[PDB]
């Protein structure tokens, strides 16, 4: 689950 | 030859944190959403999460 992108 | 979007903070022992405008080698792109990239600047391995880099 990749991170939350800013 | 990609660029991080964003720094990336590692999230395992396996991928390497980047930053923003930091320069990475793409190796494999075939696993999923996580490539492996290699840094140029120290010379070190690390898997990379595809939405913080982008292909210039």
């Amino acid at each position: 689950p990749l991170p939350p992108l800013p | 030859t990609f660029v991080a979007l964003y720094d990336y903070e590692s999230r395992t022992e396996t991928d390497l944190s980047f930053k923003k405008g930091e320069r990475l080698q793409i190796v494999n792109n075939t696993e999923g959403d996580w490539w492996l990239a290699h840094s140029l600047t120290t010379g070190q391995t690390g898997y990379i999460p595809s939405n913080y880099v982008a292909p210039s």
